[PDB]
């Protein structure tokens, strides 16, 4: 071999050389920039690139999983936010007694849902129904065509979920009863009252739902913890994440109900201010919204 | 034909000890025998650590180590 | 060639998608030396494998094809190999070219490289014995694998015929409705060794089936080594093929004495 | 100690750290003292457990 | 506490400034020959 | 003299503030490399040890090319970087030799680590490995050495 | 075949002699030749005194 050849053959390597070729949960990052407390978080299912987070300031800020865009247009605190899968439409609902649709393409309000008595706290959207389920202090689930009003338990409905098969609508309220709803007949399929105020519900991505109360978190088709004092997210691995008002973050495996790890987040630059308001997981990451006004990513 | 010992980086030792926290895989079956057969050598490692303890006029002390 | 040598091997499971190394909890405390649970009552401790080999899909060139590897990837057969095309072992169904390389090596260890044993394990599972060139698999546990679907008797056998045919040349397949088990015999021992680890703890659910969402909840099917066939219709077959093997060896052996003289 | 001297024998040429340095299974670096104390507590806990 | 593990050197110890050690002030007119090198780790190590 | 900025430690010379953003990027990658990424494979776990030995090499090539190749930093700054362990004194001391120009690391030339009295095979030129494999009729079976994942440190390639 | 026999550098922490256990073995007897028990013949008369 000649020196001009060996000079040429060493440029065949993909790197420069010597390495060029011849051929538990922890807090990764925190995000600032919300003026008041972030009530709800929504994630884009199609890519997972951006998160839409509601705030007490009533603005909706889209964050890259940097701040991409800001969505105004509510008078009062946004309490829930949902992102559709088949359609490029975002459904936000706030304390202003209105359910407002958002076209992701142009970033403009297209429609407003009416006839709610009092402030909407929840929004759930199935792709296959082509319907939106909104629940409130009104205590009755409203099935809105993107029509059916479910006369329900007396107390205000904290959470709502929608599944494709029967017992489609799942409802939870502060009276501590959980009802599985048959929407076509419009009557209850089943009443689960094992909770003693249900503050959260998460649907496993096993056909089952996690039910959370103040001291006991239960799974319906029972989790062992010390007293945790009140949001739930189910990872695809089957891990169950529990938010605490005491800032303690309770992580459990759903199959055994054993709680593997508990961690407490640092507050900010008051002690009571540090809860976790809402939490979600991407389509190996956990995105949690604190009421102090910071979103922290967990890896 | 003797060259002296090669003076590894500090992070090379540091990655190994972090990796051997949760020895649950089948790959650690040989290394568990290495932890178990090193216990007779542990009193010698305590004598070498305590004799090189920092004196009160020192903030910190870099010591030269040998590690499995 | 067109199915295998044209493409490269692909990553079956991402390394984050790989299962946890600790087993499912059947006890009170975890044991660090013996990676198991200690203060526990019991457990079935057998579960359906989450992964499966798509043989025409996942097969391809690997790093061991260029290196001249003799041995097949174990986690290719389980459908679990995270390395993909960077893996030191082979990623394809055994062929007559592949087993001819293993011909000196197959006497003591399997196609995966694992060393065989003097006598079989008590329940006829595991790697195998070197004293018997066993080419027949006991397909058991079909009730758990099916998820308890009735499925008739002929249909269960037809499922065994479809899945095990992708894993190599088959000598015969016999299904026994009364014993609820099947016996699959391959042309080569290396295909039986590959298909034993491939179809251990698998299902037969065939996703057009109603259960396909509950394939994970079941027990799983047992593929273990088979015993001798007790009927004299096949016993007489065994001494006939042993006779033909002996005459094929004496011709090879008198030529060794012809060279020796 | 003055009354009973225990003299050292000269043929002890094999010291422990010197004979482990000759083996390929031991490597050398320099780290902090408090770092080396925290490792030996973690390693020695891993030995007894 | 015996429940908390020995906390790691790098996440906790290495990022911080240490503290001042025990050092007598070493008056300059009376201690001028030793005050430059008295509290070293190895005093006068690189002085040939 | 230590790595930690103690009060016995000497303040850095003049040219340090120009090269400090380049040395911080090596320093945060070494903190992310030691992060205990839990991996069950032995093939993947040493590959994470291989990434640290690459970053130790690349941080020392940078200080080597500043002072010896391009003469861009003073000798007083370069002695400060060795005393503060920014650069490997004994690995740079091999790059100055003629056969060891692009040396993979100090471990891959130790004759006592190996079962033979030999260097690592990444010290061998690639054209030599192609020639011996050509006679066997196979492709070369070496990809990455087990010590730090090198792919050839020979000065000719 | 001329075959160089070398020793492996043992890890000082792994147990040397990995096949060495404290087990018990019964040994067979190698009896190739019978040893003749070469007594003399037979002062063999004895009353009931013993
Ligand atoms: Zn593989
Ligand atoms: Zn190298
Ligand atoms: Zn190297
Ligand atoms: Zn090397």
């Amino acid at each position: 071999f000649t020196k001009s050849e060996l000079k040429r053959r060493r440029k065949t390597r993909k790197g420069d050389g010597p390495w060029g070729s011849w051929s538990p949960k922890k807090v990764i990052r925190n995000y600032p920039g919300h003026p008041e407390g972030t009530t709800a978080l929504k994630f884009l299912p199609k890519t997972g690139h951006l998160i839409l987070s509601g705030g007490n300031d009533h603005t909706i800020k889209i964050w890259d999983f940097e701040c991409l865009r800001d969505f105004q247009g509510h008078n009062k605190p946004i309490k829930a936010l949902r992102f559709t899968e088949d359609c490029q439409s975002f459904l936000s609902s706030s304390f202003d007694r209105s359910v407002k649709i958002w076209d992701t393409e142009t970033g403009k309000v297209k429609t407003r849902l009416h006839l709610n008595s009092t402030p909407a706290d929840v929004e759930s959207r199935p792709t296959n129904p082509h319907e939106f389920i909104v629940g409130l202090s009104n205590s009755k689930i409203l099935h809105y065509d993107d029509v059916q009003t479910y006369d329900h338990h007396l107390s205000s409905i904290l959470a709502l979920k929608y599944f494709p098969d029967g017992s489609k609508f799942i409802s939870s309220s502060e009276d501590k009863t959980v009802r599985i709803w048959e929407n076509q007949i419009n009557v209850p399929i089943k009443q689960i009252s094992d909770t003693a105020s249900m503050p959260f519900l998460n649907v496993h991505p096993n056909y089952f739902c996690a039910q959370s109360m103040d001291n006991r978190i239960y799974s319906f088709s029972k989790y062992k913890r010390h007293p945790k004092k009140i949001h739930s997210s189910a990872g695809y691995g089957i891990s169950l994440a529990f938010s605490g008002d005491g800032r303690y973050i309770c992580s459990g495996d759903s199959k055994s109900r054993l709680f593997t790890w508990d961690w407490n987040t640092s507050r900010l630059l008051i002690p009571g201010n540090k809860p976790i308001t809402q939490v979600d997981w991407h389509p190996s990451k956990v995105i949690c919204s604190g009421a102090a006004g910071k979103i922290y990513v967990c890896d | 034909l003797y060259t002296p010992k090669a003076e590894m980086p500090p992070e090379h030792l540091r990655k190994i000890i972090n990796t051997h926290s949760d020895m649950a895989s089948k790959m650690y079956n040989t290394d568990k025998k290495a932890f178990l057969g090193a216990l007779k050598y542990l009193p010698h490692a305590i004598l070498k650590l305590l004799e090189n303890m920092p004196h009160p006029w020192e903030q910190a002390k870099e010591v030269k180590v040998l590690y499995h | 060639m067109t199915s295998w040598r044209d493409k490269s091997a692909k990553v079956q499971v991402k390394e984050s998608e790989l299962p946890s190394s600790i087993p499912a909890q059947t006890g009170l405390t975890f044991n660090i030396w013996y990676n198991k649970w200690s203060q526990g009552f019991a457990g079935n401790t057998r579960f359906v494998s989450p992964f499966a080999l798509q043989p025409q899909l996942h097969s391809g060139k690997t790093r061991g094809d260029n290196d001249g590897q003799l041995f097949f990837c174990l986690f290719f057969a389980k459908g679990m190999c995270c390395l993909g095309p960077k893996c030191e072992y082979l990623h394809h169904i055994p062929d007559e070219e592949d087993i001819g390389k293993l011909a000196l090596r197959t006497e003591v260890l399997d196609c995966f490289g694992r060393e065989k044993f003097a006598d079989y394990r008590e329940d006829m599972g595991g790697i195998g014995s070197f004293r018997k060139k066993n080419k027949t698999l006991y397909v058991g546990g079909i009730d758990g694998a099916l998820n308890s679907k009735h499925l008739k008797p002929a249909q269960i056998e037809s499922r065994i015929r479809f899945v095990f045919s992708r894993l190599g040349d088959i000598d015969r397949i016999r299904y026994v409705e009364s014993k609820n088990c099947g016996f699959v015999k391959f042309k080569y021992q290396a295909n039986a060794e590959f298909a034993k680890e491939a179809m251990s703890n698998q299902t037969l659910l065939l996703p057009s089936d109603k259960e396909w969402d509950d394939r994970r909840e079941g027990t799983g099917l047992l593929v273990k080594w088979a015993n001798e066939d007790p009927d004299p219709a096949a016993q007489k077959r065994l001494q006939e093929e042993l006779k033909l093997e002996s005459l094929n060896m004496m011709v090879h052996l008198i030529n060794n004495n012809t060279n020796s003289a | 100690n003055e009354l009973h001297p225990t003299l050292p024998t000269n043929h002890n040429k094999t010291k422990l750290l010197k004979s482990l340095k000759n083996t390929k299974y031991f490597q050398q670096t320099t780290i902090d003292w408090v770092e080396a104390g925290l490792q030996l507590c973690r390693q020695g806990h891993n030995m007894l457990n | 506490d015996d429940d908390e593990p020995p906390l790691s050197y790098e996440q906790h110890i290495e990022n911080i400034e240490p503290l001042d050690p025990i050092n007598l002030p070493l008056d300059s007119q009376d201690d001028e020959y030793v005050k430059d090198w008295l509290y070293d780790s190895r005093p006068l190590e690189e002085d040939s | 003299m230590p790595r930690i900025k103690t009060r016995r430690s000497k303040p850095a010379p003049d040219g340090f503030e120009k090269i400090k953003p380049t040395l911080t990027d090596f320093e945060i990658q070494l903190r992310d490399a030691q992060k205990d990424k839990s991996s069950k494979l032995a093939a993947k776990s040493n590959e994470q040890l291989w990434e640290i030995m690459q970053l130790h090499h690349q941080r020392s090539r940078y200080i080597y090319t500043l002072y010896y190749k391009r003469k861009a930093i003073s000798k007083d700054l370069y002695d400060w970087l060795i005393k503060e362990k920014y650069a490997d004194k004994l690995l740079i001391a091999k790059w100055r030799k003629t056969g060891y120009e692009k040396l993979c690391c100090l471990r891959c030339i130790q004759k006592n680590e190996t079962n033979n009295g030999s260097t690592c095979i990444c010290r061998v030129p690639r054209a030599q490995l192609e020639e011996e494999a050509r006679k066997k009729g196979t492709q070369v079976s070496f990809h990455q050495c087990v010590h730090c994942g090198c792919r050839g440190c020979a000065s000719t390639d | 075949h001329h075959i160089e026999v070398v020793s492996k550098q043992m890890d000082p922490l792994l147990p040397r002699f990995v096949g060495k256990k404290a087990r018990k073995v019964v040994a067979p007897t190698e009896n190739d030749e019978v040893v003749p028990v070469l007594h003399m013949d037979g002062g063999e008369a004895d009353p009931n005194e013993w």
